[PDB]
């Protein structure tokens, strides 16, 4: 999910395991 | 132009890793299918907006790939619109801006069709604010009051019955003969990764770039993204080694680059 | 990191801004055990320690040593601020 | 008109208890990549 | 040309659209400098 | 009452007694180490450290704009300052110095209403006077607002006075919440199923529980001792979502 | 040994 | 003081040991230059001529193998001097040197001022042919560190 | 006091009210005489006259009123008095003159 | 001196007139012994005549 | 990544400055200022006037101080 | 710090918050008295 | 009794209700001519 200020989210690329 | 990515891989990281350490006082598992889709979507985003052509005036491409065939590349958004109306300034002024926008509008635009939406960064908005404010401060004919402008308004507060607030920002400038200059902020100018030369007033010196897209009405789009009908994006897995391969062809077209004006700082040139 | 300095054993680095009243503004870099001691080293060992009442300190901020190379902190006092 | 360093990005080659929160934390002393 | 509507009594320098008054010397901001009147 | 005051003063005002070498040096009456953790006001000062003597509004706005430049949205830049009553007057004079440098604009009484008309038996045209600047709106979406807390002006705990009247803790500005985090940034830690301890050590009668007669005696003395115990902590996940601005006469 | 459970915190002031 | 501490919620824990939370930064990074050598291996000083004068190879030494087989990276002046990486990284110890040619139609070379130590470099994309293409590029990741508190 | 000043009375009534009263409770009705009202009036005139960061127009204050007269078509009057002062953090001052004083 | 303090307290912080107030009473986790105490107050009276 | 270096410099025409780097030698501390500082696009303006290493055992001392006055402008 | 928004030409001292212009002098109120510039 | 409100920086003389500032000489309109303060 990209933030309103065009900033990408780095927590989507992870898997909790 | 044609783009390709690979990664030798399952959900776990590989050899290109980087950690982020914050400076405070007392100083998971990687989803690989979400990083090869995001960082290949960004290869297509950088090819679309920030791409460069490698041809001669003889039609000859200059770079050859691993197969001996020439690497064919086409220009992007920011190179095609920088062939006309482009200016490199060392100091920002409304004297340079209102003269550049009037002579283009006097020779190309009707008087009602002279609205100019400056797209710039966040620090380009505070630099445009202080240049209109310096221009307004030399309008010694007119006495600017708080009655009309309301730079000091009355807010409701527990601390006082008559409690005030303060602050303002110039976002629009209206020039003679109908030339109206508005201002909005794109967040992608403030990229700390791509934009690496810094400006002494704060930022990354690319937020101080002003871009007038959409000069006039054309009855059609001037700038668009080219695409091949069907599905021009490819995917492949090479199990030995387990390499995921992706390939995509794309293109950007600017029909009339004379309908796009750019004010870039001159410290980003040469 | 336990060199034996006063604030719990560690060395602490500070950046100071001030405005000398009637003269101008300036920057400072200073190691000091407290931010109170950093502003007392301006009034004792400064350029204007004689008339030490002129110092109006507006920022005292701590610099944390990074794990590796790089520019830690910077403070320019430009001619148009003054 | 001056910065101060609030983060530093290093590669990994240049290097359980309870959790307070399960999802990770993006600090404001970190730049984040732009689309 | 440039009209000034305020006079400011301060040891520090005021904003550039104001007159700097300090103990007996009057100054004003012209051509990028605080210019002493006297 | 005193146990609840022990719980609040530990949670708010706590200092970690762990050394630089990762050791605890304060040993209890048995000889084991007394291990304590940081409070609210120690966890919150590790990132956005700031101290001053002369309050500058320009330094406050240019430190809330350099961390919220392109990270927070334009509608996500309201920064509510929690401070004391004397921090509100120091804020008021600093905004008043800012709007008196705006010599481009004329601040007329017809809109600011600093001098109001009131009805009185003394005069046919009787006047009132008074104003306070409680808000500054910085460019590009940053708004700064005060929230005066009586927690700051407490003259019992706060003993260092300020030369401009009141305690020095009143002149401290803390912006606890910067933006939205997707989760609670500051919360209070507890253990699950951990009921706070309550025990009685009594002889032949218990004045606390009103019990006369004891089947199982603690000692032979005529007494009752109450022991109460609680294990507690606090957590600040992102201290870069929180800015502080402390008077330097509190000495850090 | 009136140990308040929690995880493991052991109280020691006499028999209770 | 209790009115202030009642505006904070309560997260319940299982044990009384110290607790951790993992903080993260971005995966998109620019890498400083260490030095740049021309085709014969001698370093490009500041008082030197242009380097890529005929779409000629030269070398860019970085302190980390961050760049990949066929990517177009750019210097401090982005898109003015595109640098197409030729081949994988030759690792000079910890340093990684890439053979590099100029990409954007550049027939006069990059200035010697633009190839000094400290200039940051950033990945744009990885272009290939239309005919008989082969694999290029790579994917970068990021790792979290932890903070700590106790009871 | 030997001479009255607003810097005295505003500080006497703010250190009192910050220590003892809430925010919405700092209304002070001062009982005084007729000469104490003029002495009050001159100090809050002198404090407001120092507020040169605001331009105090006649449209809001109405210190000069337009009256009706036989002498002129645009006839005027002149006069005002300051009977209140609102200090920061909720402190208000109201005069209540008493003929017994 | 708690808080991790290694190099002590300065001597000018320990003079006559320095005011001291109670924070809390922290104990060890294993085999702690009783600490802390409890305090009381009382009012006054005034008087008048004719 | 060895030592700390506090620099006093002078941006030519713009003003005076203060900086702090972490470098192995003072030749790299000037490299980390001209390349990572705020005057990144006009790095020829940096005129570094004093570099001294941050040695600890005083533990309480000034390292840099530089006032821009009204008669320097 | 102290704005003097008006200037008054008069042989008498006008006010604390105005500037007193008499024949070849520019006096203003500072430190409890009238300080002449020049 | 004559309230001057604005100061003007101009190389030649402005209106008689304004102060004339040029290069370090403050001039105002008194006794029918421009009177230099100094
Ligand atoms: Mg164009
Ligand atoms: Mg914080």
């Amino acid at each position: 999910a990209v933030d309103q200020m065009d900033n990408i989210d780095e927590r989507y690329g992870f898997v909790n395991q | 132009t044609t783009i390709r990515i690979q990664h030798k891989v399952g959900n776990k990281l590989n050899k290109k890793l980087a950690m982020g350490i914050p400076m405070v006082r007392n100083l998971w598992m990687h989803y690989v299918d979400w990083e090869v889709e995001l960082q290949f979507d960004e290869y297509k985003n950088n090819a679309m907006a920030w791409g460069t052509s490698n041809r001669n005036l003889n039609g000859e491409y200059m770079n050859f790939g691993k197969s001996g065939n020439a690497i064919k590349t086409g220009a992007g958004i920011f190179e095609q619109t920088e062939v006309a109306n482009t200016m490199y300034y060392n100091t920002f002024s409304l004297k340079l801006l209102e003269d550049a926008l009037y002579e283009l509008s006097a020779s190309k635009l009707a008087m009602d069709d002279r609205l100019f939406v400056i797209k710039t960064g966040e620090r380009g908005a505070i630099q445009f604010h202080k240049e209109v404010l310096k221009t307004v401060s030399g309008w010694t004919t007119f006495v600017l009051d708080n009655n009309s402008t309301r730079v000091v308004e009355k807010v409701q507060s527990r601390l006082h019955s008559n409690a005030l607030s303060a602050g303002f920002q110039f976002v629009e400038y209206k020039a003679p003969n109908g030339v109206r200059v508005r201002l909005d902020v794109d967040p992608f100018y403030d990229d700390p990764v791509r934009n690496k030369i810094l400006h002494p007033m704060g930022g990354v010196a690319f937020s101080y770039r002003y871009d007038i897209w959409y000069i006039g009405t054309m009855d059609q789009p001037n700038i668009f993204k080219c695409k091949i009908k069907g599905d021009n994006e490819y995917r492949g897995y090479q199990w030995g080694s387990a390499v995921i391969h992706r390939m995509a062809t794309l293109g950007v077209c600017v029909l009339d680059p004379t309908r796009t004006m750019s004010l870039i700082p001159a410290i980003l040139q040469g | 990191v336990d060199v034996g300095c006063a604030p719990d054993g560690a060395m602490q680095l500070w950046v100071m801004e001030y405005e000398v009243t009637g003269i101008g503004k300036g920057c400072a870099m200073c190691k000091a055990i407290n931010p109170q001691q950093a502003e007392m080293l301006l009034k004792s060992n400064g350029i204007y320690n004689g008339s030490s009442y002129l110092y109006k300190v507006t920022r005292i901020e701590q610099v944390i040593v990074p794990p590796c190379n790089g520019l830690m902190a910077e403070q320019v006092v430009t001619y148009k601020d003054v | 008109a001056g910065k101060l360093g609030k983060f530093q990005m290093l590669g990994f080659q240049h290097w359980a208890p309870q959790k307070a929160t399960n999802l990770m934390v993006q600090l404001l002393a970190f730049y984040r990549g732009k689309s | 040309m440039k009209t000034l509507r305020t006079l400011k009594i301060s040891p520090n320098a005021p904003d550039i659209n104001s007159v700097w008054l300090y103990k007996g010397t009057m100054k004003y901001f012209n051509n990028g400098e605080w210019e002493t009147i006297g | 009452l005193q146990f609840d005051e022990y719980k609040n003063n530990a949670m708010a005002w706590g200092t970690s007694n762990r050394n630089l070498n990762g050791e605890y040096m304060n040993f209890g009456k048995s000889g084991n180490a007394i291990k304590t953790g940081a409070g609210i006001f120690e966890q919150t000062e590790v990132a956005n450290t700031m101290y001053y003597n002369t309050f500058s509004l320009k330094l406050l706005e240019d430190a809330l704009y350099e961390l919220s430049a392109s990270k927070l949205a334009m509608d996500d830049r309201l920064f509510v300052i929690k401070t004391g009553e004397r921090g509100a007057i120091q804020f008021h004079k600093e905004v008043l110095k800012t709007v008196s440098g705006w010599t481009t604009f004329v601040l007329d009484n017809n809109s600011t209403r600093v001098v109001e008309k009131v009805q009185s038996r003394l005069h046919s045209n009787a006047l009132s006077a008074g104003f306070q600047f409680v808000e500054y709106k910085a460019p590009n979406g940053v708004r700064v607002r005060l929230d005066v807390d009586p927690f700051y002006d407490d003259p019992v705990r706060n003993k260092i006075l300020h030369p401009m009247g009141g305690v020095a803790f009143s002149y401290r500005y803390d912006i606890w919440y910067i933006g939205t985090m997707d989760q609670p940034n500051i919360f209070k830690c507890k253990i699950k199923g951990d009921n706070e301890y309550r025990g009685y050590q009594w002889g032949i009668r218990n004045p606390f529980t009103g019990q006369k007669g004891n089947p199982y005696m603690s000692f032979d003395e005529d007494s009752a001792v109450i022991h109460r115990m609680a294990t507690l902590g606090v957590c600040v996940l992102d201290p870069t979502r929180t800015m502080s601005l402390i008077p330097a006469i509190l000495q850090g | 040994n009136q140990n308040m459970i929690g995880d493991e915190i052991t109280v020691r002031d006499g028999t209770y | 003081l209790d009115t202030f501490l009642n505006s904070f919620p309560t997260r319940e824990f299982e044990d009384d040991n110290e607790y951790y939370w993992d903080v993260i930064g971005s995966s998109r990074r620019n890498i400083p230059l260490v030095e740049a050598r021309d085709e014969n291996g001698v370093v490009v000083a500041a008082n030197a001529a242009n380097v890529g004068v005929g779409t000629s190879p030269f070398y860019l030494v970085f302190p980390e193998d961050w760049f990949a087989d066929g990517e177009v990276i750019v210097g401090n002046l982005n898109q003015v001097y595109p640098f197409r990486i030729l081949g994988d990284a030759r690792m000079e110890g910890t340093n990684a040197v890439y053979k590099v040619e100029l990409m954007g139609g550049n027939t006069q070379g990059v200035p010697a001022e633009r190839l000094q130590q400290g200039e940051r470099f950033s990945i744009e994309f990885a272009p290939v042919e239309k005919e008989l293409s082969r694999k290029v590029g790579d994917v970068r990741f990021t790792s979290p560190v932890s903070m700590r508190n106790e009871w």
